[PDB]
């Protein structure tokens, strides 16, 4: 199961 | 380690061509088990290990809907990265994703991992204290900034040690007959001569699991490391996985080297001649 | 800065002449990810190749295996066909039984 928070953390 | 579980994600930009495909693949191990690809007629993450085919519709939907909001951030860091790197918007560039976890014997995490790249460089590494940082230049370190008042490690290391392992032993459950087997290497040696004063010794590996082998060349118990041709290990397609090391030896001399063989499916390290 | 291709090519289990079996191309080490394979027969493309999902190594480098099934023969020659940014032109490495 994947890495799935709230908010994808952007560069 | 006992056993990993790995997303890799890769956002390919292409300006005049559409929008940046990304693709993303899960391992347990070496073993595949998900896709996801932006370019396919209809994207959805997809099985590829029949282990996970039993995970019901709410898995494939949560995992569906996770893909498509990751493609479309990596599509804005691709952005992010240009103007970080001084670039163009007429050059394609890359980045590239890996994380997951390793557990023990006994399913704890041994550690975790996340780290990035970009344009097939290392861009910021969650550290294995899955709490601090470490950026490979001055664009990275402008990210390290914003993920450190963001308190991103935190949101990973919850996944990395909850999720993540819970998951992954979920998954090492489901798929024991194949994810918890290993398969020794089929081994022999095979015997080439070059010229009247040359031979070839070649020591294979065949159909092992998982991909991890050590091949080794000795001359009277002395290893070969500079003198041996060493293939990169490769996927014969049915799970299983291929390697030789060869050495070139004086005709006459072939009973004084032994190839050495060591494998997690072997009880004991193999020692072959021809 | 970009890095070329390694090619292997070779069958999914040891070649018998006449006994189907699996043609390979294992293409890894390279950056960027967009690469053209084709497998050769008697230098004529086969159409029903397929391939692996793009992954890649821990040093960040592509890798792929092209595939098809084939019926080696003792006079039949298989290639695989590689095209890449790095390369000036298509590198074509002929399937050897013995490697």
């Amino acid at each position: 199961k994947g890495f799935n928070p709230e908010v994808i953390p952007m560069f | 380690g006992s056993h990993s579980m790995r997303y890799f994600y890769t956002a390919m930009s292409r300006p005049g061509r559409g929008e940046p495909r990304f693709i993303a693949v899960g391992y347990v191990d070496d073993t595949q088990f998900v896709r996801f690809d932006s370019d396919a007629a209809s994207p959805r993450m997809a099985p590829r290990a029949p282990w996970i085919e039993q995970e019901g519709p709410e898995y494939w939907d949560g995992e569906t809907r996770n893909m498509k909001a990751s493609a479309q951030t990596y599509r804005e860091n691709l952005r992010i990265a240009l103007r970080y790197y001084n670039q163009s918007e007429a050059g394609s560039h890359i980045i590239q994703v890996m994380y997951g976890c390793d557990v023990g014997p006994d399913g704890r995490l041994l550690r975790g991992h996340d780290q990035s790249a970009y344009d097939g460089k290392d861009y910021i590494a969650l550290n294995e204290d899955l709490s601090s940082w470490t950026a490979a230049d001055t664009a990275a370190q402008i990210i390290q900034r914003k993920w450190e008042a963001a308190r991103v490690a935190e949101q990973l290391r919850a996944y990395l040690e909850g999720l993540c392992v819970e998951w992954l032993r979920r998954y090492l459950e489901n798929g024991k007959e194949t994810l918890q087997r290993a398969d020794p290497p089929k081994t022999h040696v095979t015997h080439h001569p070059i010229s009247d004063h040359e031979a070839t010794l070649r020591c294979w590996a065949l159909g092992f699991y998982p991909a991890e082998i050590t091949l080794t060349w000795q001359r009277d118990g002395e290893d070969q490391t500079q003198d041996t041709e060493l293939v990169e290990t490769r996927p014969a397609g049915d799970r299983t996985f291929q390697k030789w090391a060869a050495v070139v030896v004086p005709s006459g001399e072939e009973q004084r080297y032994t190839c050495h063989v060591q494998h997690e499916g072997l009880p004991k390290p193999l020692t072959l001649r021809w | 800065i970009q890095r070329t291709p390694k090619i292997q090519v070779y069958s999914r289990h040891p070649a018998e002449n006449g006994k189907s079996n699996f043609l390979n191309c294992y293409v890894s080490g390279f950056h960027p990810s967009d690469i053209e394979v084709d497998l050769l027969k008697n230098g004529e493309r086969i159409e029903k190749v397929e391939h692996s999902d793009l992954s890649f190594s821990k040093d960040w480098s592509f890798y792929l295996l092209y595939y098809t099934e084939f019926t080696p023969t003792e006079k039949d020659e298989y290639a695989c066909r590689v095209n890449h940014v790095t390369l000036s032109q298509p590198k074509i490495v002929k399937w050897d039984r013995d490697m």
